[PDB]
């Protein structure tokens, strides 16, 4: 299964440029085998929640030769996770051995391809270890909800992402929340006596200093709590939201890396043996 | 090509020389644990022992065809009950389909959901049976027509859905596209109200590869009627108290009563605001719960031709793990 | 004590009511009131003000029965002993109360079929009796103690089991509840501050102790059970008696219960004390007798002695504990006297019945029919004698006052449903057998649901739904069959069919249908 798109008449000049691109996924809409090239178009920078939402609505495809009639390229999961493949290093950091990747839209809408020769332009995302990603998505999120490199908001569909965040959110109390809560005080108690203890909250997390500015009596007894117990289900609850959290507001692994015997990173700008997970 | 699984069982519920191959075949869990998990399980307010009941009223087997399984719910052509009826060889059938439905209608009002009860095999192809014993045998991965039935009249085989289920979503949604590649999903659709409820099957293909926001909005009357109607039963206290309202001015305030830690237990501290978070009968996430689905595998094409079917395209079997849509 | 944790939770979040009262009626009360136990049950209550006869709807209450011992089973822990004795349904009675709670105010309760009533100035009482559970726990701490040490099942437990011997001495124990409500006297607020003043007078004249056993016992069930916890804190357990019937009952109260009675349960002077103070200051030797003048001034202060004393004739009897059942037999009454003025009223004209059954009686039995011919009149006037005589606890399941509630619930200008009965649906007559040899005593448990038709040349056909019993009207000897429609028209069928139709007329106040409408049905 290798998808076909075909290009129309392009400069001499900018073959020699597209040429260069082996390695960055493109985002078909559908996957049919073969198709155009006017079909896979993106504008340049801006909103960068809108392109990170449409990431999970369309699937990838990574290109691997290239050809001044014909583009060939690999449709990258839909029903494979062996494709041992190679993609370039598109990304600022610096990815090592054993790193589940992730694909992210570009940053300050610097970085695109402006094909003059038929005039319309491709924003290849960059790739980014999941570890990174996560913090850039959360701090995007974050400050997109805070308004009701630094590029600028939409406020067109920043009513979804914050509205998905507070929906995760707010399923997530259950009547066992309040008794996990009224254990706060004792928590704290505990983030003196030992040090482990005080370094697993953080410095400003909005509950130490919750902790001495209330107090709250002893949990009411709920219906039925002589046969049902609530703090389980409450944390099963967590377990099965938070596992899928990382998901809804930003993109899935979509690969990891893998190496023989080279040296372990690869700097960005260079091809990388991945398999597909 | 493409690997099986072979499961001897009893003919109870998939009844392989009734239909013929190429139709999903699903794995039902021990029923002992289901009614062991109820007794901690069913909410508040609610009977605590009726799927026991209900269980104990419809006496291993443990494969189940889909076939079967869609004419026990709400949604279903009576065309496909008359021919799981008058066709199933077996005694007792449609009493026994009956009391499938209570045993389902049970599991949703004890919230132990059949989606936890239910996992998914890929198309039978083969089977020898002794009397009221089977040994049926289903693919696994790779594409269906890999394999090889013993029928001689067609070797290979194709994926047959019952079309009065299977619902379309892109042509449903009118995304505009242009027929590819789709996915392919087999959603529950459960509803909440007390002694008055019923679940929904639903075959469902698309390109989108997260559901989501796609069944929200597809469910949103389900969703809607559900989570209103869904607490009911359950003792909420009279109206909440103002020291449930958590008191957010006090954060940055310079001024303001403090307590440093180690001096907690009943000193001189007694000069703390009160907040008494108090959640009892609320819409829990259980409450909310409409739909769960599960991605198949991949599909080309489906056509519809004859009872109404609708012949797969080229589908290719992969398995992934449930998923819940609550919010 | 499920049932009371159950109940004191559904009030507290819910407040369909403003208090509440823990009570655990025992075998032998149950089986004197007509109820019996190890049959499903369903519980109800409902609380009837007096002398105006307005009553709060129905209101569901968990309630569990024990089989064994029952007073023992909320004194002990489960795997130290075994309780022992009689045993009764725990159940949790709704009150009105909060400043001044007014006496002769019964609460009833509703079980299966039959119902029991509470007056308040029985339920209530005013000391508690604290002092004597001190001395429950410790032997209960002892009795710990010698398990942990000679089973040797844990460490964490043999620590506690440790500390508890060198705290108190190890010397025996058992615990008995019978022992509670004999020995016992009550505990009254003030005798710690005689021993306080004492205390100065006489120097004058010159972990804790028991959450060993919460922390220990919470392993070796594994299961902290906080249904177990109230059992580790003081109760209190009053032996009281009862109006209705005479026989005993129990009123506990746990100390953290928010029910009547314990700690942080809310308490209002018994209202009989300012009726004795007014009774004697005036002068008189009753309530009812005061002089208006002298009324005015405690309807002036208290909202709830109004009706009692203000309207000349109040609509039920005042200041009798026998309210309701006054009111039960004075409806009875008012049936019997329908029914029989109508039959009266139908045989009146020197009669000659027509069988208005279709039987076919075989040619050898013309002697019987001669002989049912012979003792039609005796066996009437026994009927009526009989109908009459009866008490009225044994007569509303029948059908008699259930088709004499059915016709009430038109007139009465509102809704009102069933308890476990479908509507009537006039047209179908509700049968009360009797026996016709003989001593004359009705044979049905349940009536039964016979539906008549209008067939060849006026002879009704009978068929009945619902019931399934057999030799229906009149088709066998030894059953005089009666019954009344929802119309309330009735017909009386002898054997081999002979009877007539006859009409009915009720006589009965409007002033006081509501009353009996909320007692017998659930106006929702």
């Amino acid at each position: 299964m290798e998808v076909d798109i075909a290009l129309p008449t392009l400069s001499p000049g900018d073959l020699s440029a597209l040429q260069r691109c082996e390695g960055r996924v493109v985002f078909l809409e559908t996957l049919r085998r073969h198709a155009t090239l006017r079909e896979v178009a993106l504008p340049c920078g801006g909103d960068v929640l809108a392109a990170m939402a449409a990431y999970r609505r369309r699937f990838a495809a990574v290109i691997t030769r290239v050809t001044p009639h014909r583009m060939l390229a690999t449709p990258l999961g839909v029903g494979g996770r062996g494709q041992s493949l190679v993609l370039q290093n598109t990304g600022p950091f610096d990815l090592t051995n054993g790193d589940h990747v992730c694909l992210v839209p570009p940053l300050l809408g610097d970085e695109c391809l402006r094909l003059t020769s038929a005039n319309l332009e491709l924003r290849f995302p960059m790739t980014l270890p999941l570890a990174q990603a996560r913090e850039l998505t959360a701090r995007v999120v974050a400050r997109a909800a805070e308004t009701l490199q630094l590029p600028p908001p939409h406020r067109d569909n920043a009513e979804a992402a914050t509205r998905s965040l507070v929906l995760n959110m707010i399923f997530l109390l259950n009547e066992g929340a309040v008794i996990l809560l009224s254990l706060i005080p004792n928590l704290l108690t505990l983030g003196a006596q030992d040090g482990y203890a005080n370094a697993v909250i953080q410095l400003g997390s909005a509950t130490r200093e919750l902790g001495q500015l209330v107090r709250q009596p002893p949990p009411p007894l709920p219906q039925d709590h002589a046969r049902r117990f609530c703090v389980f289900e409450a944390l099963e609850a967590w377990i099965a939201s938070a596992s899928r959290l990382g998901d809804t507001l930003g993109t899935r692994p979509v690969a990891r890396v893998c190496i023989f015997d080279g040296p372990p990173t690869v700097p960005p700008g260079e091809k990388a043996a991945v398999v597909e997970v | 090509r493409a690997r099986l699984i072979r499961q001897v069982t009893l003919a109870d519920f998939c009844e392989p020389q009734a239909e013929r191959p190429g139709l999903v075949v699903l794995a039902l869990r021990h029923p002992a644990d289901l009614a062991g998990a109820a007794y901690a399980a069913t909410p508040p307010g609610k009977n605590h022992r009726d799927l026991e009941e209900a269980w104990l009223a419809l006496d291993r087997a443990s494969v189940v065809s889909l076939n079967f399984l869609v004419a026990a719910a709400e949604n279903a052509d009576d065309a496909l009950r008359a021919h799981v009826t008058t066709n199933y060889r077996d005694r007792r059938t449609a009493a026994r389909l009956e009391r499938f439905a209570t045993v389902l209608r049970a599991m949703i009002r004890s919230h132990v959901f059949p989606h936890r009860a239910l996992h998914v095999l890929g198309g039978l192809l083969g089977h020898v049976t002794q009397d009221r014993l089977a040994s049926v045998t289903c693919v696994a991965r790779g594409d269906q027509e890999a394999a090889r039935t013993n029928d001689m009249a067609a070797r290979r085989s194709q994926v047959h859905v019952p079309a009065c289920a299977l619902m379309d979503v892109d042509r449903e949604l009118r995304l505009g596209g242009d027929d590819g590649l789709r996915f392919a999903y087999l959603v529950f659709v459960y509803t909440q109200r007390h002694r008055r409820e019923a679940l929904r099957v639903h075959v469902a293909v698309s390109r989108l590869p997260e559901l989501g926001d796609a069944l929200s909005f597809l469910l949103a009357g389900t969703r809607v009627d559900n989570a209103i109607h869904g607490t009911d039963e359950a003792d909420a206290p009279a109206a909440p108290a103002a020291a449930a309202a958590f008191p957010a001015y006090l954060f940055n305030d310079p001024r303001s009563a403090r307590c440093p830690t180690g001096r907690l237990n009943t000193p001189a501290a007694e000069a703390l605001p009160v907040w008494a978070p108090d959640m009892r009968g609320r819409a829990t996430r259980n409450s909310c719960m409409y739909a769960a689905y599960v991605r198949l595998g991949t599909v080309e094409r489906v056509v519809r031709r004859a009872l109404p079917l609708a012949h797969m395209e080229r589908f290719t079997w992969d398995v992934g793990a449930w998923e819940e849509c609550f919010f | 004590m499920d049932a009371h944790i159950a109940n004191e939770t559904k009030q507290q979040m819910t407040r369909f009511a403003p208090a509440l009262v823990h009570v655990i009626v025992p075998d032998p009360l149950l089986a004197r009131a007509g109820v019996d136990p190890l049959a499903p049950f369903a519980a109800h209550a409902q609380t009837r003000y007096h002398g105006s006869g307005v009553c709060e709807p129905w209101v569901s209450v968990f309630a569990g029965h024990v089989q064994t011992g029952a007073v023992e089973s909320v004194l002990t822990l489960p795997p130290l002993q075994r309780p022992r004795g009689p045993g009764g349904l725990f159940v949790s009675l709704p009150l009105a109360l909060g400043a001044h709670f007014d006496g002769f105010t019964t609460a009833a309760l509703r079980v299966g079929a039959r119902e029991l009533v509470f007056t308040y100035d029985e339920l209530l009482p005013a000391r508690t009796r604290y002092n004597v559970d001190g001395e429950r726990l410790e032997r209960l701490c002892r009795q710990f103690a010698n398990y942990a040490r000679a089973r040797r099942v844990a460490p964490a437990v043999a620590a506690a089991g440790g500390h508890i011997d060198a705290l108190l001495p190890p010397a025996a124990a058992t615990i008995d509840g019978e022992a509670q409500l004999t020995r016992g006297g009550f505990d009254d607020p003030a005798a710690p501050h005689a021993r306080d003043a004492d205390r100065e007078i006489l120097s004058l004249v010159r972990l804790t102790a028991l959450d060993w056993l919460d922390a220990g016992y919470a392993a070796l069930a594994g299961g902290d059970a906080p249904a177990h916890v109230w059992r580790r804190r003081p109760v209190s357990l009053v032996a009281r008696r009862h109006y209705q019937t005479g026989e005993t009952f129990v009123v506990v109260a746990y100390e953290h219960s928010t029910a009547w009675g314990g700690r942080r349960g809310p308490r209002g002077e018994p209202l009989a004390r300012v009726l004795a103070e007014e009774c004697e200051r005036h002068g008189v030797e009753h309530p009812r007798a005061l002089p208006a003048e002298a009324r005015r001034e405690l309807v002036r202060r208290h909202a709830e002695l109004a009706v009692p004393l203000g309207d000349e004739e109040p609509p039920l009897p005042v200041f009798d504990a026998t309210a309701e059942l006054v009111l039960l037999e004075r409806f009875r009454n008012a049936c019997v006297r329908a029914l029989l003025a109508g039959v009266r009223e139908s045989v009146r004209r020197e009669p000659r019945m027509r069988q208005i059954i279709e039987f076919a009686i075989r040619p050898r039995d013309r002697e019987a029919v001669l002989d049912v011919a012979g003792r039609a009149p005796a066996l009437l006037d026994a009927f009526a004698r009989r109908l009459e005589h009866t008490p009225a606890r044994e007569m509303v399941d029948s059908g008699l006052m259930t088709a004499a509630a059915a016709h009430l619930a038109a007139r009465a200008t509102a809704g009102y449903v069933t308890f476990e009965s479908g509507p009537l649906l006039g047209g179908v007559f509700l049968f009360d057998y009797y026996s016709a040899g003989g001593e004359v005593i009705r044979v049905t448990r349940a009536p039964l649901a016979v539906a008549v038709e209008p067939a060849t040349r006026g002879q009704f056909a009978c068929r009945f739904r619902g019931a399934s019993h057999r030799c229906l009207p009149g088709e066998s000897y030894a059953y005089l069959c009666v019954g009344v429609s929802r119309d309330l028209r009735a017909l009386v069928v002898l054997p081999g069919g002979f009877g007539f139709f006859a009409t009915l007329r009720l006589e009965w106040p409007a002033a006081l249908v509501d009353p009996v409408l909320e007692r017998l049905c659930r106006r929702v």
